[PDB]
């Protein structure tokens, strides 16, 4: 299977989730606070008349992180729920190959909630799972 | 002049464009007061007459009467009167009273096993009619209102009355309620008892009448809608049973408070009245806070303490907000007092879900989020 | 399930305060212009598109499916099959095809009159079918749909077709045709006369006063509704009717032009050409003015003179419109060219009857008053 | 009987017909011209959202006029039709009564439209019939 995903940086390393869940992408401006919030959400914003929660990709997966270099909040669409996700640059839609798709889960300490690893002669695109990332924030 | 279809497809589609038309009209209106230009008004307020006519034009086709609904259900009680062999007339005052469209669709079979529970349980035949002389045929009524904020559902008869001294009773079985508690009770809470789930689960698998007395049942229905429902009853005066449900989908009237210059919307329904009340002549006699207002004693709480803001300087001169919730009122404190305007829910999705203090967002006319108090999720 | 029960008068008034938000957003675009406000040129970008969406909601919920007049006719259609003494098997499909109110009401008289007349005159009874070795149940079908911004409707027998010869040779006897002309007359430009006075003596058609629904007030009516109507037969193969009528009359395309800076409206379906032409070339021949063109001769007209309208004296290069009527066309002189648009044809009025020259005056986007020319009312 | 009427001049001679069938008055701006129009009409105006015409009463009546002077539409009211009539002047509402109303219209123009001649104050008002009036201008 040829896979559509969307490319995206966070610390000079490559992440990336399909396109069916996505819903468009925007750069920052002012987080509206929502009060005894979880502490990996940022707050909510009015993205095409509706009330989309913003939440920081890097507190889900445990990496670190530098808080004032991203500006990019992604919106995602599931079934579930649609949220933004803040984190550095974007590239946009990515077509890789399944025969370059490592599938181990070990490689790296969130590799539970990743698809899988993108292997290149550039910056490694690591495949989430934004299905596993989603019933992360729902817990 | 002639009668035609429309689908709830079609009307769901023209309810959008009627939210992105007053989105609209918001935004000239941002646009007006940001560059003050005189013309500009003279222009927006003839829209703004156009779009109001507009508006209760599309909330007519949007209502409908509760009898276009409930149409069948005068003959269920024909053929369950023929059943059970009993004279009863019903009484069905439904055709001017409008109610929303998904709010009808819920309660119906609810309020149907309302009414085949009591043609069974509280409507007499005729020997027994005739027995304590009271007049010869049974009187079953349904009829309905508009109150305010919110449609008023009424049922009421002149049949037996429901046995509330063999309630307590069945209650203290049951494990329900304590012995001392059930003599301090008035009567409107003994049937109260008939609104609690597993109180009485009896049924028929014959008739598929629903559980109990058919009051259970309907009482959820009516909180999942976010209503409120009332009963009385006396013995041979016969019963009666209050249900109040919301005027309109998605739009709430309410009361714009700040705390720290941040909006929190109070819901104008609910409430009971505005004070202004002094640091002073607050007062604790258990684990929580008073005040004295109008020789009542009312339980206040803080709004910032409640949302956990930090709270950075006291000023003596408080204002409050006193809330409505079951059959009580409590007092919420708040920092600045903004001003009403009639808000439109929109909700904040399944992470937010598990948050009992706020069920809902909504989008200001500057474009701000602004989020809506529970009434009933803080205390 | 759920549906909504309204009355068409009430998405018709719908309708009317939708054409009241047009001159509203006319009345925010002149604000605009004299402004200039990228936050307002926003707002209205916004507000135009939304009441584009909100006025094809309106009007494809006030348009009326086509099924109720529909299925009227299969009883009535048998009834008169079995007094006829014939067997037809009916085909009706495109059921819910949806048209204007006053077309749906207009135009069911005259379509069962074009049904009964196929039964009575088009299909043959058993033994004559079986005389001609035919199968001796008819079909008859009845099909509509849209095609070309505008609604179809399709009627064709199986039946005995019509004599075109007889057709002819009576237009001859009648004196509405020339013999050359008659002998260069295609087979589906006879079967028009069908349509003229005279052709068909059934149901009170020669009557001075009081007249019944002839075959000639069929393609009358479908063209007082501006539409469109086409006949084609022949021998044992049937015969079959086309009818082609708008969707509605709030979309009746025009050239809007002016004369003395009043909006007077032109018909874009009917054109030929829009020409600039000199002063020059204009010149009279025995009877009014004409103008050579491709060599051709081209009766040109002044607006202002067959309007009997004060005007300008002296002579410029004159713009003109060509306009085509029948199998002919004419040229129409304006001053200046407004710009096309969809308008909303309305009554002329009743102090006016006696003008032939337009069709129907009309409200127009900026709230201007613009008549509606009649292609035919000027010679 | 006592009934409450709208009292207006043309060239000095007073007129008035009820206040039952009224639905405004306006000063004259941009009346549309209609080409082909009979003499007694000036054009129409959208009033109120319906397309009102405005006729000229005194060219109905068959009395004096001046068009520079006229300057008032009364706009009328009646179940079949409402239409402005242009005049001069115009005074307001008056109550008159049956015992200075005479049936004598003999020697008028316009008297079988006329319901009577109302002899109050020393002038002489004559009465109109709105619906019989409307049946004249209409084709």
């Amino acid at each position: 299977k040829e896979f559509e995903v969307l490319s995206f940086e966070i610390d000079e390393q490559a992440l990336a989730f399909d396109v069916d869940n996505i819903e468009m992408v925007i750069e920052k401006s002012d987080i509206t606070p929502v009060p005894k919030s979880r502490h990996f959400v940022e707050g909510v914003i009015n993205l095409r008349g509706r009330i989309i929660p913003v939440v920081n990709l890097a507190k889900i997966l445990g990496i670190s992180f530098d808080e004032q270099k991203m500006k990019s909040i992604i919106v995602a669409r599931t079934k579930d729920v649609e949220v933004g996700f803040l984190v550095d640059r974007v590239l946009g839609v990515l077509r890789i190959t399944e025969n370059q798709l490592d599938l181990t889960n070990v490689s790296d300490k969130f590799g539970k909630k990743s698809k899988g690893l993108v292997k290149t002669d550039g910056r490694l695109i690591i495949y989430l799972d934004i299905d596993k990332i989603i019933e992360e924030i729902t817990v | 002049s002639q009668t035609v279809r429309v689908d709830i497809e079609k009307l769901d589609n023209l309810m959008d464009l009627m939210g992105e038309l007053v989105i609209a009209r918001s935004r000239i209106l941002e646009t007006l007061k940001k560059y003050n230009i005189k013309e500009l008004d003279e222009s927006l307020s003839h829209l703004s007459r156009i779009t109001l006519d507009l508006q209760n034009v599309v909330m007519k086709i949007r209502m409908v009467p509760i009898s276009f609904v409930f149409n069948r259900f005068p003959r269920m009680v024909r053929d369950l009167a023929k059943k059970m062999n009993k004279e009863v007339n019903f009484i069905m005052r439904g055709e001017d009273t409008e109610l929303d469209r998904t709010f009808v669709e819920e309660i119906g079979e609810p309020l149907l096993h309302l009414l085949r529970n009591a043609i069974d349980h509280g409507i007499e035949p005729k020997e027994e009619r005739i027995a304590k002389g009271k007049p010869p045929i049974g009187t079953l009524i349904l009829s309905a209102r508009h109150e305010g904020n919110n449609v008023v559902i009424e049922v009421e008869d002149d049949g037996r009355g429901i046995d509330k001294e063999k309630i307590i009773r069945k209650a203290i079985e049951k494990g329900l309620i304590d012995e001392s508690k059930a003599a301090t009770l008035s009567d409107q809470e003994i049937l109260n008892f008939l609104f609690v789930p597993g109180f009485s689960t009896k049924e028929k698998v014959s008739e598929v009448s629903g559980r109990g007395v058919g009051m259970d049942v309907v009482k959820n229905v009516v909180e999942s809608l976010n209503g409120s429902m009332g009963i009385e009853s006396e013995k041979d005066k016969g019963t009666k049973v209050t249900i109040r449900l919301p005027l309109t989908l998605a739009i709430i009237q309410a009361l714009l408070v700040k705390v720290n210059n941040l909006v929190y919307a109070i819901p104008i329904a609910n409430i009971d009245t505005i004070l202004s009340i002094s640091k002073e002549d607050i007062q604790r006699v258990q684990d929580r806070d008073v005040i004295v207002i109008r020789g009542e004693v009312i339980p206040v709480y803080r709004l910032w303490e409640v949302l956990q803001i930090e709270h950075k300087e006291e000023l003596e001169e408080m204002e409050a907000v006193i809330v409505r919730v079951g059959n009580r009122k409590y007092g919420i404190v708040v920092d600045d007092l903004l001003g009403q305007d009639d808000i439109v829910i929109k909700s904040l999705g399944k992470v937010f879900s598990e948050v009992k203090e706020f069920s809902g967002a909504a989008i200001l006319g500057d474009g701000s989020i602004a989020l809506i108090i529970n009434v009933s999720g803080i205390v």
